[PDB]
DNA sequence: GGCCCCCCCGGC
């Protein structure tokens, strides 16, 4: 890095350095701590969605096992590096079959993002794993399990990283506020959690954007309005009004309301559709085909939007689909 | 295999067939007697049916089974036959014949030949199976037609599924290289379309003709491009426009006057060629494009040989301009 | 200069010329004094000012001297395969920052990192994209990444999570009129009231198209040499907008319901060269905004128009799609 | 030389139809220094290329019509040597990248950037020998380019705006992506009217000494062209050559072979609806496709000939047009043309 | 009717090899004064001029000027099969569809005469009117090779700057930057390794790796080069012949920042 | 300039650079008043290369403050190849340098070549890895070691070194066969350069890879004698003494199982 | 020993 850590992005500035700074994975953290505290550390397969803390967890585990000079005693290979059949055959085999250099210890290999590896390399790694197990251990981090061969999966103990719970995100937010001397309104916190979807990177990015948006962070408190302005996401009140107008009001006034709501803050149609879907998922419908039509038509509209096209036609289609689906209620 | 093509007519071809169950009965009984294990003759044929003409494989089977089991009778023949079944990938013709059979798609057949089995059959040769299915799905007598459904409706549904499978295949071989969709292409190209017209073939199975048509179309496009870039300096149009609109008018000037004035139209044809930088090979290519009732093969053949010889001599007796240099 | 198109001549040079993207421009300006610029993912509709915004930010951050040595820009016109990403991008990111000169350190903030701008990132393959996940994280302290795309769904989830998302809003008459008016005054273009608003409405969130239309109208007025103010009819003619009379005839033929007459009228209409997308948009506006139709008719026509637009967006024949849409509407 | 080519106008003042378009082109060419990128769209055979050449002649000198053809070599990722025929002029360049199929992107990433990244030597009409102007590149059939080529062009047309200018001619804007449309100035070229086509044909006849008893003769040719002018001129030439340079009131309209084949296919499908009929239609489709007949044109003509049948009813026509609309998108998203043409024919036969 | 008996056929072989890559179809006008040729690059960006005077040829005569568009690749194919020391001649006739290359020798046995087809190439009234070029100099070719091959591995630019008492080759790229300065240096015992340079105004022009690399591939023709740089005219690289020279007008690259 | 180091001959630096370019890729140089040190770790994390060059190897050397320079060995070798073998080489660096300048100057002529290599951000420490008291040490001519390594690497990819009472044994076990070479220490007073010395504290038996030994013996052109130090639970040390500095290869023995 | 080039799979 350059200068100091204050110039780093919040996503990288607040990267955990030890295992006790990882939140939302109490079971996995306790299990790995117990494993590394009594010498029985098996091969690990950390499977989870982005932003859960798998890389941070493995880095902290390596630091605890080896210490400050852990970078020179582990072999970290990721998608950014070339990992082919020849690499597995030569470099990984040599690392697993050779003693340590700086200090006595066992060999650790971290194959981050191994789901992007070829099948030949995965097949080759089987005997490398099963032959040098006495002095070497393997850790594989993945987001999609279908990319891993069954043979590789059989040789690794599986640990699943769940989406971050609400309390963990609140604790991390409180720590960040304490470090940055910032104040957050409770409604702003709830909106941040709602839009976070269990990813801490989104929390940090949105919080940094909100801090940058404030006129003076020293004596300004971030509110839900600030978060909505920074992210441009529709407000819940706007979504409720749009849904109400679509459901009860006629075509002309519903179209006018949708246009006015979208043009007031430059809202995007996809976010409105997502919010309407979330709101309607809790509706106690009396018929099934109505829900079927809603889901199918909204998925079609989302797919069409993903490829671009006329936005006004897409909004009219959304309104018409909702009206037609709710017509079946009778 | 195509690699054997050079050996087509340079060696005496000797073909060996799978030995019958009666040509090896005596040898196998002698082996059983010598090795002191009982081998019931009545179950011998199944062994060959299990090994499918492989004497070495059946000998190895006997050697392995006799290690701990000294009796080979009908009580355990089924187990060994099931355990030692040989799996060989079917050829494209065999794949098409089996996939277009209505027995496997019935309620009873489906429990024996499952969907996974059909997908594996497709995967035995995934580069030919869709073509064979698309070629041979119009020559069947379906036996799985739904009550009230006609053959034409099933054919239309199969064609729609084939089009969807073609779209999937195009997406598979794109820059993204989405090969994980190959199993889906198995259903949309081979299994599903065959499931609607499954039955008995109405005739011999024909190999796909799409490859030859594609090669011919590529050659025709190459000749059309050559002609278009040879006449680019004179015409204001593209190759598609040249083929659709210009070629009939050109025929009206480069072929018609040979059929009326005889050998006196050579000068005009040569003048047209010079004006449009056309050559004799370009003439042949252009006259070969026409289809329908405007075929020129018979007309060209009926032209007197003297006229053609004079035209060739005139063309070769003078200099002509060249449009593109070092083509 | 005078030898450049108005779209390029009036391209923003600094961050203060951005009109309707304040929600992100304010954050970018604050990053100048905060010096903690994160990885950015600029997404939005075409012609919103993303590349211009990033260029202005890089200029204001580094200076014309350090721009070349601190910026690495890769777009769809360069090979960006997995090997290129793994070698060239990795090497540039892992390099040390160029040493600023006292002049630059005096007149510019000179942040202690370099910027890699991956424009048109939506065209990169998933395998190539996956190679940057650790590259951005490992060298975040010396390098920052800017990914510009039009379709946010084309970016893999890990990269979107790593990057801070910035959505560029559409430029309509309510937020981009000031820039168009300023350009008109700078070029001394005389227009009637509502002409600029009509241009922006026709553009539908594309300021580049509006500027091009204004330039074409100014050229036509100058060639005319009459001094009269530019009207809206000429602007509509230059924008390929179907005349209202033709639309009235189209809807009357649709109401007639006869297949042969509709087919003949469509055959005659397609010889004028009108774009199918404009016709569909005008028909949608007329039918949706009309109060002479019931709920069911609008419910069906909305889906019909959506399907027609989706099919047309895939690059199909306009004649067949237009005829099918008109026939379907006539049977509603 | 053919009459369609010998009488092509070579200046903006020689145009004989769409006077408003001519005035717009003259206005654009009045101050060509700040001319933006241009995209011409309209029906085929109306004169878009002729108008582009006239505009270039207005901008530069008459020397834009001295053309040459050269060969360019390109190498793909597999060390495959590909040849491209480049039509060039001292003042402008012309390219048709679609001739290299999916490799068209290479032309965008290798050729265009080579011309736009640096200057040129102009030893004529100059004092220093270096060009003091921009170069106009005409990308013929922009609608045929792949999405990757257009994405590559997006930045090329912007970062070299004042060194290179692009004039792209196409018959339809549907395949064109939104960014390319935004970066281009749209120009619509309507097809000539019947009266203008008749006047042009009459001028050709009177300049070629062709006997014509009634002018209505030419009028029919116009109703047989459906707005196309090149087709009208070629049909007039063919009729004159087939009638001893004398058109009669009883002279029939000469149709191209592929149209007759499509008509045979249509009136065989209508008469007979069976699997064997579908096999024969497959053979006919193979014959049509093998001789450089685009699948989209075949589908369009088949659909519009089916809709012209006097025995079919409204429901049958609606089903046919719906199936044609679906299968046009299927063709646009597929590789094997027959795989979709057969499906369309089968659906049509089922619906009848 | 025309003959160009050469002192050395290797001289003509190197002359043709010096610009075979740049252009392939060039018109040769054979006047009593000598041979003249000027071909525009297919991209209309590089002009290959060339002229050989009557002095260079062992015995040159012509009765009527004739322009031959004969190919260059075929020229190399014909000349590659020949020996080293010979007296190539270019005999032709009144209406030549081919030119007979008489590969005469002092000995009566080592003769490899051939025939080369002629091809119609159009020629225009191109002009090379002189301009007040700011700088012009000449220096050996070995230094050119050692500099261009060195700088090409570091960048695609071989930028040339010519200042008073200084000649700078600059090449910056992703790996880094490299600059080599050559200065007036005269050796009394070895005059061949000397630079003859005259400049009027400072000049700097960026040139490309591929163009100069191709040019120095053909630099075996002349042991000395000629640089001519101006401010608004295409700078030209020349290779001196026995009595003429082979010029290369190469357009400088466009500068976007300035 | 801040750091200016002048070499007597460019070949002097070129030979040392070539001595370990084929085993490591990225190098880090620390320049101080005492001299220039560098440590490189290969990708497999098996071999470590430690080079030190003193001030006595430079004609003129000046370094006001410590300088850390990260470079790619391939790029440095390419740039050195671009330079000639008869010119004077100067290392030039400034405060907080973003690049390193290599200056090639010819005394006969007035030609000066200034190459610039962009520096690399490699944040790492040295850790001064060196065992205080090795189990056994030995010294022998480099040519003999290279010959033995090349001979025994043709039979197998692994070589075992045994140090025992007044004897050193190199054993290779392969598929086509096996080979053994035994050498006993001796002292010659008329060719001291050919003598072999050995001082042992405990017997040693360590296995190493053949490829790493083949790459290590490539530095035989920088010295006539090589010192091999073996110790249990410690990397094996291979030292080549230079005119005023030294080069060291630390090789981790293979796991025994 | 190192490039450079050509042929061939790619799902479970
Ligand atoms: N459990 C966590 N506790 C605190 N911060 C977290 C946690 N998980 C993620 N983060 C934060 O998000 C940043 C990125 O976490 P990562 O370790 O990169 O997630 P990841 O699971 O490795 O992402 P993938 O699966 O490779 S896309 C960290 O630097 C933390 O600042
Ligand atoms: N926010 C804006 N403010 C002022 N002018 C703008 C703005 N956005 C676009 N323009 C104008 O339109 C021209 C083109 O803007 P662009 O930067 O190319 O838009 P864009 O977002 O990059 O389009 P895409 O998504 O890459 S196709 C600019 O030179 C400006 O003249
Ligand atoms: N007399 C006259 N003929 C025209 C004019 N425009 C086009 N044409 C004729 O119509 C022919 C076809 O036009 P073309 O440029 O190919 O149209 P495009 O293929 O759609 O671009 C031309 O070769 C001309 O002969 C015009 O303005 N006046
Ligand atoms: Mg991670
Ligand atoms: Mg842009």
């Amino acid at each position: 890095e350059k200068r100091s850590k204050e110039n780093l992005p919040w996503v990288e500035k607040y990267r955990p350095e030890t295992l006790d700074e990882v939140y939302g994975q109490n079971e996995v953290i306790t299990t790995v701590r117990k494993f590394v505290d009594e010498g029985k550390l098996p091969h690990l397969l950390f499977y989870g969605p982005p932003g859960t803390g798998k890389t941070s967890t493995i880095v902290a585990l390596a630091r605890e096992i080896y210490g400050k000079n852990y970078s020179n005693m582990v072999l970290e290979l990721n998608a950014s590096d070339d990992r082919g059949i020849d690499v597995v055959r030569n470099q990984i085999k040599d690392f697993a079959s050779t003693r340590q250099i700086f200090s006595k210890g066992f060999k650790l290999i971290i194959l981050d993002e191994a789901d992007a590896m070829t099948n030949a390399a995965q097949n080759a790694l089987r005997r490398v794993i099963e032959r040098y197990t006495k002095n070497t251990r393997f850790c594989v981090l993945a987001n999609y399990a279908h990319k891993l061969t069954p043979a590789l999966l059989s040789r690794c103990t599986r640990f699943r990283f769940q989406p971050l719970p609400q309390e963990a995100i609140e604790r991390r937010i409180a720590n960040v506020l304490v470090h940055e001397k910032l104040k957050l309104s409770p409604n702003a916190e709830k909106a941040l959690i709602e839009l976070s979807n269990g990813d801490m990177r989104r929390v940090l990015n949105v919080l940094q954007s909100c801090k940058a948006t404030l006129d003076n962070p020293d004596e300004d408190e971030i509110s839900d309005d600030v978060i909505y302005e920074c992210c441009g996401a529709p407000r819940p009140s706007d979504l409720k009004a749009v849904l109400k107008s679509i459901l009860e009001d006629d075509w002309g006034t519903a179209h006018y309301t949708l246009n006015k709501v979208r043009s007031a803050k430059g809202l995007a149609l996809i976010d409105l559709i997502e919010g309407i879907v979330k709101i309607l998922e809790d509706y106690e419908l009396q018929n099934e085909e109505t829900r079927v039509h809603l889901l199918t038509k909204l998925a079609d509209i989302e797919y069409s939007i993903s490829k671009g096209g006329n936005d006004q036609i897409q909004g009219s289609a959304v309104i018409g689909a909702i009206k037609a689906s709710f017509e079946n209620e009778t | 295999l195509p690699k054997m093509r050079p050996f087509d007519r340079v060696c005496l071809d000797i073909q060996f067939r799978r030995p019958d169950a009666n040509s090896i009965k005596s040898r196998l009984m002698t082996i059983a007697i010598r090795e002191k294990f009982k081998l019931d003759p009545n179950v011998i044929d199944r062994l060959i049916q299990t090994t499918r003409g492989d004497i070495r494989q059946v000998i190895n089977l006997l050697s392995t089974i006799s290690t701990t089991t000294k009796t080979i009778n009908h009580e355990n023949i089924n187990e060994i036959s099931k355990a030692w079944e040989k799996n060989i990938a079917l050829k494209p013709f065999d794949i098409a014949h089996k996939m277009l059979d209505g027995q496997i798609y019935s309620d009873i057949g489906s429990r024996n030949f499952t969907l996974n089995d059909k997908i594996a059959l497709y995967f035995d040769d995934f580069d030919f199976t869709p073509l064979m299915i698309q070629e041979n799905y119009l020559s069947t007598r379906p036996s799985v037609l739904k009550p009230g459904q006609s053959h034409l409706e099933a054919v239309a549904e199969a064609a729609n599924c084939i089009s969807l499978g073609d779209i999937v295949e195009k997406k598979i071989r794109s820059s993204e290289q989405l090969w994980s969709l190959l199993p889906l292409h198995a259903v949309l190209s081979s299994v599903y379309p065959a499931s609607k017209v499954a039955g008995h073939m109405a005739g011999r199975i024909n190999f796909t003709a799409w490859l030859g048509q594609n090669s011919k179309s590529a050659k025709y496009y190459r000749l059309l491009q050559e002609i278009h870039y040879h006449t680019r300096l004179g015409t204001s149009t593209d190759k598609i426009g040249l083929r659709l609109d210009y070629l009939p008018t050109f025929r009206k000037r480069l072929l018609d006057p040979f059929l009326k004035q005889g050998a006196d139209a050579i000068s005009s044809v040569i003048e047209v060629m010079d004006d449009y930088y056309l050559t004799k090979e370009d003439w042949d290519s252009i006259m070969e494009f026409f289809v329908g009732p405007d075929v020129t093969t018979a007309i060209i053949k009926k032209i007197p040989a003297t006229v053609k010889s004079g035209f060739t001599r005139k063309y070769n007796s003078m200099t002509h301009p060249v449009a593109i240099y070092r083509t | 200069l005078a030898q450049q198109p108005w779209v390029e001549k009036y391209r923003p040079k600094n961050l203060d010329e951005v009109t309707a993207q304040d929600h992100a421009v304010t954050v970018l300006k604050k990053t100048l004094k905060s010096a903690n610029l994160p990885h950015m993912l600029f997404y939005g509709p075409p012609g919103t000012g993303k590349t211009s915004t990033i260029l202005a930010l890089t200029k204001e951050l580094y200076g014309p001297d350090l721009m070349k040595s601190r910026i690495l820009e890769l777009n769809a016109s360069d090979e960006r395969g997995i090997s290129i990403v793994r070698e060239k991008v990795k090497n540039f990111a892992r390099l040390t920052v160029s040493k600023p000169s006292k002049h630059d350190l005096e007149n510019y903030p000179c942040p202690p990192y370099k910027i890699i701008i991956l424009d048109e990132a939506d065209s990169m393959t998933a395998d190539a994209q996956s190679a940057l996940r650790r590259t951005m994280e490992t060298y975040s302290g010396v390098t920052r990444f800017c990914l510009i795309c039009n379709y946010v769904t084309r970016i893999i989830d890990p990269l979107a999570s790593r990057c801070s998302k910035f959505r560029f809003k559409a430029l309509d008459a309510s937020n981009a009129i000031d820039r168009l008016r300023f350009i008109s005054e700078q070029e001394n273009v005389k227009c009637d009231d509502g002409v600029l608003e009509r241009i922006l409405d026709i553009s539908a969130g594309d300021l580049r198209r509006g500027i091009t239309l204004l330039q074409s109208a100014s050229k036509g007025a100058q060639y005319l040499g009459d001094g009269k103010n530019i009207t809206s009819t000429q602007v509509e003619e230059l924008a390929g907008v179907v005349p209202h009379d033709i639309l009235i005839e189209i809807v009357e033929k649709v109401k007639s319901g006869d297949f042969d007459e509709i087919k003949k009228y469509v055959n005659t209409f397609m010889k004028s060269g009108w774009s199918a997308a404009s016709v569909v948009n005008q028909l949608h506006e007329y039918y949706i905004t009309n109060d002479n139709f019931d709920t069911n008719f609008k419910n069906q026509i909305s889906w019909l128009l959506f399907t027609t637009d989706s099919r047309l967006n895939n690059g199909t024949n306009e004649h067949i799609q237009l005829l099918n849409l008109l026939v379907k509407i006539s049977q509603l | 030389s053919l009459w369609v080519d010998k009488y092509r106008p070579k200046s903006l003042n020689a145009l004989s139809h769409n006077e408003e378009l001519t005035n717009f082109l003259k206005s654009l060419s009045d101050q060509p220094r700040d001319l933006p990128h241009l995209l011409l769209y309209g029906p085929n055979g109306t004169g878009k290329k002729t108008r582009c050449m006239a505009l270039l002649e207005s901008i530069f000198g008459p020397g834009v019509y001295r053309l040459k053809i050269d060969v360019r070599q390109f190498v793909t990722a597999s060390n495959r040597k590909l040849e491209l025929n480049v039509v060039s002029s001292p003042y402008h360049l012309e390219i048709t990248p679609s001739d290299m199929g999916n490799n068209d992107r290479i032309v965008i990433q290798e050729l265009l950037k080579e011309v736009a990244q640096m200057e040129q030597v102009d030893f004529q009409d100059s004092k220093d020998g270096l060009a003091h102007r921009y170069k106009c590149v005409i990308i013929n059939e922009a609608n045929s380019l792949t999405k990757d080529a257009q994405a590559a062009l997006r930045r090329t047309m912007e970062k070299y705006s004042k060194n290179i200018r692009l004039i792209m001619v196409c018959d339809s804007m549907s395949p064109i992506i939104a960014p390319i449309k935004s970066r281009c100035l749209l120009i619509r070229c309507p097809a000539p009217s019947d009266s203008e086509i008749s006047t042009i044909l009459s001028d050709v006849v009177t300049n070629e000494r062709i006997q014509l008893e009634t002018k209505d003769i030419l009028k029919r040719i116009a109703q047989a062209s459906n707005g196309n002018l090149r087709v009208s001129l070629l049909m007039l030439e063919s009729m004159a050559l087939n009638n001893e340079l004398a058109l009669k009131s009883s002279s029939p309209i000469i149709k191209p072979d592929w149209i007759i084949v499509i008509h045979k296919l249509t009136r065989k499908i209508v008469k007979e609806r069976s699997v064997n009929s579908l096999i024969e239609c497959r053979a006919v489709l193979y014959d049509l496709l093998a001789h450089c007949i685009p699948a989209n044109i075949i589908l369009k003509e088949l659909t519009f000939s089916l809709l012209d049948v006097e025995t079919l009813n409204t429901t049958n026509k609606s089903s046919i047009i719906e199936y044609s609309s679906v299968f046009d998108e299927r063709l646009s998203l597929g590789n094997k043309a027959i795989f979709h043409l057969e499906g369309f024919i089968a659906k049509v036969m089922c619906c009848l | 009717m025309l003959e160009a008996k050469f002192e050395e056929a290797s001289l003509f072989k190197r002359i043709i090899d010096g610009f075979k890559d740049c252009v392939q179809l060039v018109n040769f006008q054979c006047k009593e004064d000598g041979i003249i040729a000027q071909a525009v690059d297919d991209s209309r960006v590089l002009l290959v001029s060339l002229e050989i005077g009557v002095e260079a040829f062992q015995e040159y005569r012509c009765d009527h000027p004739v322009t031959l568009g004969m190919d260059l690749t075929s020229l190399s194919k014909i000349l590659r099969c020949g020996n080293n020391t010979d007296t190539l001649t270019l005999i032709a006739d009144n209406t030549p569809d081919s030119i007979i290359l008489l590969f005469e020798d002092t000995k009566k046995d080592r003769i490899a005469e051939y025939s080369l087809k002629l091809m119609d190439i159009d020629a225009d009234f191109l002009k090379i009117e002189e301009l007040q070029y700011d700088s012009t100099l000449s220096l050996p070719s070995s230094e050119f090779s050692k500099i261009v091959r060195d700088l090409s591995q570091l960048s695609d630019s071989i930028n040339i700057m010519i200042t008073k008492e200084t000649i700078k080759f600059v090449a910056d790229g992703d790996i880094g930057s490299g600059s080599v300065i050559i200065k007036p240096f005269v050796d009394m015992e070895h005059p061949e390794t000397s630079i003859k340079l005259e400049m009027d105004q400072p000049v700097d022009l960026t040139f490309g790796a591929k163009y100069l690399l191709d040019i120095i591939k053909g630099s075996s023709l002349s042991d000395r080069v000629g640089i001519r740089l101006s401010s608004e005219a295409p700078a030209l690289f020349q290779f001196d012949l026995k009595s003429g020279f082979l010029q290369f007008f190469l357009a400088p690259k466009f500068n976007d920042e300035e």
